RNA sequence: CUUGGAUUUACUGAAGACUAACUACUGCGAAAGCAUUUACCAAGGACGUUUUCAUUAAUCAAGAACGAAAGUUAGGGGAUCGAAGAUGAUCAGAUACCGUCGUAGUCUUAACCAUAAACUAUGCCGACUAGGGAUCGGUUGUUGUUCUUUUAUUGACGCAAUCGGCACCUUACGAGAAAUCAAAGUCUUUGGGUUCUGGGGGGAGUAUGGUCGCAAGGCUGAAACUUAAAGGAAUUGACGGAAG
């Protein structure tokens, strides 16, 4: 896939990890 | 040119070189004796003068500074010292 | 430009700084020039130039305030007015 | 109290009898104590002066403008607000102005106004932060605070 | 259904005496009725006619004059000067590459209080012996020429009435003086007053206008 | 020492009201408690009374200003605009 | 690899050049990179230059020209044959076609 | 001599306007468009439709008394193309060949001084 | 959208943007960037200099200033384009390309962000090695040239030198895998000074910790595991809804 969209996919997926981890803050 | 006399360059081509690019660097400027038309008083003036030089007798400007050589006013004759 | 001429007078000549000194110097005729800051009160200003008119002293109106007039004179304080008693190496008197 | 704009007390002489008249003007920003205020048709374009609308060129910033000739000020009286003069119609003796709400109004050119912006502007930029601050704000205005929601009654 | 052209009345357009061929042409308007007169709804019209037509000569083919009607006398329309402009093609033919274009404008009022904006344009001239491809003037010279343009337009307009100026515009008096005045700054070519706009007119004086019509 | 890292004067409000309201308050409340330079005597002795009121301790001149600064940008713009428009009218 | 020493534009000793819109597709293209052609065409086609001169009320009236400067992006120009693909050695030639 | 109108011809790439006014331009004498002569949108700007449009304009001009016109051709201008449409060339030739007399000719396209932003986006219209 | 007069036409007015043509293998700036006039404010390179000081210097972890666009916060503005969104088409399907509307945004004032193929994919200082014609800035000698004004002390142009720039053309002593390079040369005949970075391809700029940020995100940054290639330049062919 396009390198720019692969980075966007990971950025959106990094966003999910942060929100999920925040549950157990 | 593989062989060339670097120690004795032709004085014609030596004079076309930049002032810092001669064998021994030498200024191309000089000092002048300026006769204003109004009176007769020796005043030594640098060729590339940056000052509006005035003669002692009458407060009249002899030269105006420029980018390079100073420009002598009308009626002023110079002789290189 | 006038600032450079005034700075030389402070370095070499004689002067008084302040309203009380300037009025005394106008009374004795020892003043050569009176310099008034831009933000000087008009009542004090119109009185200072009445003393100078009587004393026959030219007055120069500085363009900056008393904060800027002090630092031109090399001072760390405010100068609302000053009088030049002796213009020394400078030629401020010849340029008004 | 109750006003965001400070008020200025300006003393004039009475033209007809030996007496001082103290007027209460809305202070424009830059007006100082001891300043001379000039009011009339022939007054000059200086901050704090009161001029007829026809004597001010387009783009003149003016405050405490009269809605009607001689009502002594109706428009642009709160802190930070002003009126911009848009243009003139000298044949009908009328002037177009822009009000703080953004509305364009046509006023008689003989109506007067005070040059400048009303002082105290920028007041709304700060949060009140407390119910008590609003209590004290309306303590010298009127009984309009606090408001119960009609849906909760 | 009605053929609205049966109710139209034709009027003749007369140019001021500053031009030669004063018979500009014809216009029409709804015929004067009881409610609305034809006269009042007819004044204020602007006609754009080529200056070559107003003078016969084709040397003025690149200038077009706006004429404003401001008095009606029967079937004759008494027009006045409303503006000046160049044709679009003439300007496009003057703006070449490898040269500098310099423009200036100034707002100035005439003797009779006609407020105008006058636009001047000029180009650098290539010398007959010039070898280099381009003809560029240094920005300092262009500032002096631009300054020279403004003070000439200001001088030659405020000292005369609008009618004399109209007689000045036709032979490029101002353009010839700018070229002469800037000779010591930089050689110039195609010095033209490329546009004149009327901004403000004085209070209407029918007697002054009537003198401009014979 | 430095007592607070960032709250500064709004440390009097503790943890209440929200950080955005406290940092917005801090900006405007430093300005309203500052000392400004007097245009009359030249000293930096001008302080606010109520909103729009700015007094000088030295020469006792009071000037009408903004709610939280002696002069707002809008007034400075109007001051130069009026100065400019005054020149044309008076030639 | 690098195809052209000029990078397909005319930017040397410069950081940024403001863009222009292609006449054909309105694509933003830098001013130095755009393929520019200056055209001075007769406003009336040669078939009609006679009858329009006869219909003219002016004896010996010269018809004005139509002056236009056209700006194209790379895709529009190649498609419209404004520029063509040249051989590797012929690309370097930048004199106007004879 | 002749009685002049002004033929304001607006020739875009989707239509062709043949509009004759008086000298002032405030009075319209005849306005026939290429779209009044055809029922297909694709050839509203065709040269054939412009010639028919010009002929109807010339016929209307004759019965009102207009014997000659000045030509002010224009394109769409603005942010769009400055070249005139295909119908502008036909309407001019048709007017000259219809017995009408021709005066001055000028291009009056609205040409900006670098103005507002043009439809299509940064990447243009992709086809 | 239109007989409720659309579109078009002339005249007039109001808003915001933006500075066409002149505009170039031209200029300036550390870079990002900078294009209407004039005024004001403070800078800058080059050139000229028989002025002055005398090693004050070169490159630089840490740390600072600036940093397109987009984006964030709060006011103001909101003409035009226009993410999102809504819509008409096309299609097998089309949330898209195309068309019509359109909100944030686009502009501005105070703060944030600190990223771009932020490119010359090419660090900076110093020396040398090769010819040529153009061009910008400065200086110095000189015309069958035009012009102030009639000429000079006008300005332009022309011919030579030179220093500095933006570039370009030819050659290859020399380099390179080649494409190509006046530097990418003076490198097995290997050392002028100095900063930063890479060590097969992925996993991966991922996880985690730290730090900056209001957020979006920025900086620093692994490992497990997997694989015999991945990749660069060029040649021939094949193919192309590319050109001749
Ligand atoms: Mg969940
Ligand atoms: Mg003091
Ligand atoms: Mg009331
Ligand atoms: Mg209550
Ligand atoms: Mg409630
Ligand atoms: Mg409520
Ligand atoms: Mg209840
Ligand atoms: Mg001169
Ligand atoms: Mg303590
Ligand atoms: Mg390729
Ligand atoms: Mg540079
Ligand atoms: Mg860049
Ligand atoms: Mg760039
Ligand atoms: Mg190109
Ligand atoms: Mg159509
Ligand atoms: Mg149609
Ligand atoms: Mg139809
Ligand atoms: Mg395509
Ligand atoms: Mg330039
Ligand atoms: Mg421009
Ligand atoms: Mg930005
Ligand atoms: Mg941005
Ligand atoms: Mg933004
Ligand atoms: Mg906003
Ligand atoms: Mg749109
Ligand atoms: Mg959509
Ligand atoms: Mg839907
Ligand atoms: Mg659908
Ligand atoms: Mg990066
Ligand atoms: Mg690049
Ligand atoms: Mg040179
Ligand atoms: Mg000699
Ligand atoms: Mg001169
Ligand atoms: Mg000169
Ligand atoms: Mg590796
Ligand atoms: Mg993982
Ligand atoms: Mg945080
Ligand atoms: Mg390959
Ligand atoms: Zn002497
Ligand atoms: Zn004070
Ligand atoms: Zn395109």
């Amino acid at each position: 896939m396009r390198d720019k969209w692969r980075k966007k996919r990971v950025r959106r997926l990094k966003r999910k990890r942060r929100k999920v981890r925040a549950r157990s803050k | 040119v593989l062989v060339q006399d670097l120690l004795h360059p032709s004085p014609a081509t030596e004079a076309k070189q930049h002032k810092l690019k001669t064998l021994v660097q030498q200024p191309r400027s000089f000092f002048m004796d300026v006769k204003c038309q109004g009176c007769l008083n020796i005043t030594t003036v640098f060729s590339h003068a940056q000052t509006a030089v005035t003669c002692d007798s009458c407060s009249t400007v002899l030269c105006t500074p420029t980018g390079g050589k100073a420009k002598l006013t009308e009626g002023c004759s110079f002789r290189r010292k | 430009n006038i600032n450079s001429k005034l700075a030389l007078t402070i370095k070499s000549g004689k002067y008084t700084l302040g309203y009380k000194s300037v009025v005394k110097s106008l009374r004795t005729g020892k003043a050569k020039l009176v310099i008034i800051a831009a933000n000087t009160p008009v009542l004090r200003k119109s009185e200072l130039e009445y003393y100078a008119m009587l004393s026959k002293t030219p007055v120069y109106y500085f363009q900056g305030g008393n904060n800027e007039l002090g630092t031109v004179c090399g001072k760390l304080f405010r100068v609302g007015t000053l009088s030049i008693l002796d213009a020394g190496d400078s030629d401020i008197l010849s340029s008004i | 109290p109750g006003r965001g704009a400070p008020l200025a007390k300006v003393a004039f002489r009475d033209p007809y009898k030996y007496k001082l008249r103290e007027e209460t003007f809305i202070a424009n920003e830059g007006v100082y104590t001891g300043q001379f205020i000039y009011a009339g048709k022939k007054a000059s374009l200086n901050v704090g002066n009161i001029l007829p609308l026809g004597a001010c060129p387009e783009g003149t910033i003016v405050s405490n403008v009269e809605e009607k000739v001689g009502d002594r000020g109706a428009l642009g009286r709160t802190s930070g607000n002003y009126v911009i003069i848009i243009g003139h119609n000298p044949d009908e003796n009328k002037t177009r102005v822009k009000l703080p709400s953004g509305a364009k109004k046509i006023i008689s050119s003989d109506a007067r106004g005070v040059i400048g912006v009303v002082a105290g502007g920028g007041r709304i930029d700060k949060p009140l932060l407390k119910a008590g601050r609003a209590f004290h704000k309306y303590k010298v205005k009127r009984n309009s605070w606090p408001k119960t929601r009609g849906v909760a009654m | 259904v009605v053929d609205p052209f049966t109710r139209k009345d034709w009027f003749d357009i007369k140019a001021p005496t500053t031009f030669e061929n004063r018979n500009v042409g014809k216009t029409l308007i709804n015929r004067s009725t009881g409610l609305k007169n034809a006269a009042d709804g007819l004044k204020g019209r602007v006609f754009e006619v080529c200056l070559a037509d107003l003078q016969g000569s084709e040397d003025h083919s690149y200038r077009k004059i706006k004429l404003r009607v401001d008095e009606v006398q029967g079937k004759n329309l008494l027009t006045n000067f409303h503006g000046l402009d160049f044709t679009s093609d003439k300007l496009r033919s003057l703006v070449r590459k490898w040269q500098s274009l310099v423009e200036a404008n100034v707002t100035v009022k005439t003797s009779d209080d006609y407020v105008l904006r006058v636009f001047a344009i000029a180009f650098t001239k290539r010398q007959p012996n010039q070898i280099k491809k381009t003809t560029y003037a240094q920005s300092s010279k262009l500032r002096e020429v631009r300054k020279k343009m403004i003070e000439i337009m200001q001088r030659e307009v405020s000292n005369c009435t609008l009618a004399q100026l109209t007689s000045k515009l036709i032979p490029e008096v101002i353009g010839r003086e700018i070229e002469k005045s800037t000779q010591t700054i930089f050689p110039l070519q195609n010095v033209h007053i490329r546009k004149v706009k009327l901004l403000k007119q004085p209070k209407f004086d029918l007697g002054s206008l009537l003198a401009l019509h014979g | 020492t430095k007592r607070t890292k960032k709250v500064g004067i709004t440390g009097k409000f503790g943890v209440r009201y929200g950080s955005s309201l406290r940092r917005q308050t801090k900006k405007l409340e430093v300005q309203q408690h500052a000392k400004y330079d007097c245009s009359f005597c030249g000293k930096r002795t001008v302080q606010r009374g109520a909103t729009g009121i700015w007094n000088c301790k030295s020469c006792k001149k009071t000037v009408a200003g903004g709610a939280y600064t002696v002069s707002t940008a809008a007034a400075a713009t109007v001051r130069s605009t009026i100065r400019r428009l005054r020149e044309l009218a008076e030639a | 690899p690098k195809k052209r020493a000029s990078n397909g534009r005319n930017k040397k000793g410069r950081g940024h050049v403001k863009p222009v819109r292609c006449l054909n597709c309105a694509r933003c293209v830098p001013k130095d990179k755009a393929i520019k052609r200056v055209t001075i065409r007769n406003m009336v086609e040669a078939a009609a230059v006679r009858d329009l001169s006869e219909a003219s009320v002016y004896a010996e009236y010269a018809l004005p020209k139509l002056y236009n400067k056209l700006h194209y992006c790379v895709s529009c120009a190649i498609h419209a044959r404004i520029v063509r693909v040249r051989s590797r050695t012929d690309r370097k030639i930048r004199t106007p076609p004879q | 001599s002749q009685v002049f109108g002004v033929a304001r011809i607006f020739a875009s790439f989707n239509d062709t306007f043949v509009h004759v006014t008086d000298l002032s331009g405030k009075e319209t004498i005849a306005r026939v468009t290429g779209g009044m002569k055809v029922k297909a949108d694709r050839d509203e700007s065709s040269p054939y439709a412009a010639m028919l449009a010009a002929q109807d304009v010339a016929a209307k001009c004759k019965e009102v008394g207009i014997t000659a016109v000045h030509i002010k051709l224009r394109a769409t201008g603005g942010t769009k193309t400055k070249t005139p449409g295909p119908g502008g060339q036909s309407a001019l030739r048709a007017l000259a060949r219809s017995g009408l007399r021709i005066g001055r000719i000028e291009d009056v396209t609205p040409v900006p001084s670098d103005s507002t932003r043009r439809k299509g986006g940064r990447r243009g219209r992709r086809l």
